[PDB]
């Protein structure tokens, strides 16, 4: 888009992550975000979170992350970090199932509390959700809720899903 | 919807 963006201070870091083809793929992103430490600890930054980010920030349908998309990524991660810190009211560095229920309610989701508890356990070892997994969980919920809403033309909270539509929709996030 | 909504 802007060939002179080589002068941006983030460009060198972008280029190192991107390597030979000048684009960032989710594996490269995984390594980047892991070695950036942003999620804390020693575990890898969840690859599924990286794949969701590459997909959702994509501006040119390239399926890879370029420099402006990488610039946006950091702003988005900063926003999520603030959102995470804010619902981590006991400052454990993790979001528990009760903390998650509040976060999701505050975002306007209207979910069965049992289901929230189940979801929390699905994105953690012991109910305590790390930053990378918090993003994955919340983004997936929004994407699936959005997909459902678009198909729910009567706004009746029930969708008729033909199999093909169901599979393509769910398997894509 | 990749930004937080809360
Ligand atoms: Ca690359
Ligand atoms: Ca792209
Ligand atoms: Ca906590």
């Amino acid at each position: 888009a802007f060939p002179g963006q080589t002068q941006d201070p983030l460009y060198g870091y972008f280029a190192a992550v991107a390597g030979q083809d000048g684009q960032i793929d989710a594996d490269e992103l995984q390594r980047c975000l892991t070695q950036s430490g942003i999620a804390g600890g020693y575990k890898p930054f969840n690859l599924e979170t990286c794949r969701l980010m590459v997909s959702m920030l994509d501006r040119d349908m390239s399926g890879t992350m370029g420099f402006n998309e990488f610039k946006e990524l950091w702003a988005v991660l900063n926003g999520w970090r603030q959102h995470f810190i804010s619902f981590d009211t006991d400052r454990s560095g993790t979001v528990d199932p009760q903390e998650l229920q509040k976060a999701l309610t505050t975002m306007g989701f209207r979910l069965s509390p049992q289901a929230v508890n189940s979801i929390a356990k699905r994105y953690s070892t012991n109910g305590k959700i790390t930053f990378d997994d918090y993003i994955a969980c919340c983004v997936k919920l929004r994407a699936l809720t959005d997909s459902f809403r678009r198909r729910d033309t009567a706004q009746q909270g029930v969708v008729n899903f033909p199999y093909d539509d169901f599979i393509q929709c769910v398997m894509s996030v | 919807g990749y930004y937080p909504g809360g």
